[PDB]
RNA sequence: ACUAUGGUUUUUAUU
RNA sequence: AGGCGGCCCCCUGGACGAAGACUGACGCUCAGGUGCGAAAGCGUGGGGAGCAAACAGGAUUAGAUACCCUGGUAGUCCACGCCGUAAACGAUGUCGACUUGGAGGUUGUGCCCUUGAGGCGUGGCUUCCGGAGCUAACGCGUUAAGUCGACCGCCUGGGGA
């Protein structure tokens, strides 16, 4: 409803999952995909792929809504954090940055025990 | 050194203009003889008035537009960790990927009429689909192959 | 090494890989050279982060 | 271990949605870590610290 | 860490 | 010992710093006996989300009753009692007095105008490396597979058992 051609795109890549979702400033979300929607499971549905695809399919999404370019807030410690620049490339979109968002490591439950020093 | 290859690289057709014309020409067509080979030279566009693709002046940008890879799979091997890594394809190559398919289905056929032949091949071959395809859809299954990293 | 990632950095630390075995192995561990250098010289390296 | 009603100190451990902050991202040791987390939980008890911001 | 298959199951040889 | 982790409050067997004063051999082992579960089993009434023998199915495959997957009982949980199981492996019976260096962790203690997730000595625990001695070999290595001194349990080719 502001007609800006602008808006932002968030990811959250997880160890099986990826989340793309592309919002206006004005806090409407035009769109949302997942890699699990795109029916993949397992190791796969983790890919770069599988969250590029996802990102093709929400790019698919708001091909009605009047958007030209984004900037990129990402998040999530997976794989396939960061290759809707692939997808925004395929869609033709224009790209403002990628910023990383990551929140303080809390919890921090089985990181990886092999080693250390 | 050696490099195993013409690296040709021609002049375009001195009547078309064109580069895929004078690159099409040595299609079907044996041994050089491109001044008596009436048969076969130019031929596609005079036969396809009796085969199912359309628009004779274009079929044969549209048959090559529908049939060219994209990657190729370029393994790194360092333990491993074995990288079967897909890299696109550079402007000119493209084309080459592409020269030895479309005839292995007319070579190798019968019937004579090499032109009507050609025409036929250049209405199957532009489905993007089963035909001339088999070895790009085997591109497309190894470059599922990289996605076992995860 | 591999060993896959679980905290997001797009910049390496050189903390895991060739600094760490190739060298980082059988040259420090127990005695070896020793006089003072592997150990009371870092116990007098000063440090504002433990360490 | 000596203190909880003083929170100057506590709310340097704790981020503004109330959770507690890693030892390995502080300069802290662990040893005061385990305790730090203690006088923590006494302060939320207080209800003068957050428990969980849902809340 | 870097991409699935599961069964049959030698006898004389050596004097 | 099997095992034992949110905070908070009581009660409790051992271990240790440290200045005085008091016993006066009061020490040790142990047949028989007796104390005690990681587990599952006995069972009456409650509980049922994780996980899961059993089990309905999916399959699988040449087949399957299995691997894999959807659901899932006994059981793990609660009160109160029986069972006494295991690789119950710290591979080292319970007790006494010796031996030989290094380095870390953990906890006191003396002194640091504390390079100080402490430092340099000295008491407790303990882990890795390593010497005498012992071993076929692993190595054990002062918390020993070493040195013998107390007492107990048990043995004498393999299978059968």
């Amino acid at each position: 409803r502001k007609q800006v051609s602008d808006g932002v795109a968030h990811i959250h890549a997880s160890f099986n999952n990826t989340i793309v979702t592309i919002t206006d400033r004005q806090g409407n979300a035009l769109g949302w995909a997942t890699a699990g929607g795109s029916g993949f499971r397992g190791s796969r549905k983790s890919t770069p792929f599988a969250a590029q695809v996802a990102a093709e399919r929400c790019a698919d999404a708001v091909k009605e809504y009047g958007i030209k370019n984004l900037e990129v807030m990402v998040k999530g410690p997976g794989p396939g954090r960061e290759s809707t620049i692939r997808a925004l490339n395929a869609a033709g979109f224009r790209i403002t940055n990628i910023t990383d968002v990551t929140p303080i490591p809390h919890n921090g439950c089985r990181p990886p025990k092999k080693r250390r020093v | 050194r050696r490099r195993v290859i013409g690296q040709r690289k021609i002049l375009p057709d001195p009547k078309f203009g064109s580069e895929l014309l004078a690159k099409f020409v040595n299609i079907l067509m044996v041994d050089g003889k491109k001044s008596t080979a009436e048969s076969i030279v130019y031929s596609a566009l005079e036969t396809l008035a009796q085969r199912s693709g359309k628009s004779e002046l274009e079929a044969f940008e549209v048959a090559l537009e529908n049939v060219r890879p994209t990657v190729e799979v370029k393994s790194r091997r360092v333990g491993g960790s074995t990288y079967q890594v897909p890299v696109e394809v550079r402007p000119v190559r493209r084309n080459a990927l592409a020269m030895r398919w479309i005839v292995e289905a007319a070579r190798k056929r019968g019937d004579k009429s090499m032109a009507l032949r050609l025409a036929n091949e250049l209405s199957d071959a532009a489905e993007n689909k089963g035909t001339a395809v088999k070895k790009r859809e085997d591109v497309h299954r190894m470059a599922e192959a990289n996605k076992a990293f995860a | 090494i591999k060993v896959r990632e679980n905290e997001p950095f797009d910049v390496a630390l050189r903390r895991f890989k060739r600094s760490c075995e190739k060298a980082g192995v059988l040259a420090e561990v127990r005695r070896r050279e020793f006089y003072e250098k592997p150990t009371t010289e870092r116990k007098r390296a000063k440090a504002s982060a433990v360490k | 271990e000596i203190d909880y009603k003083d929170i100057a100190t506590l709310k340097n451990y704790i981020t503004e949605s109330g959770k507690i902050v890693p030892s390995r991202i502080t300069g802290t040791r662990a040893k005061y870590q385990r305790q730090l987390a203690r006088a923590i939980k006494r302060a939320r008890y207080l209800s003068l610290l957050p428990y969980t911001d849902r809340h």
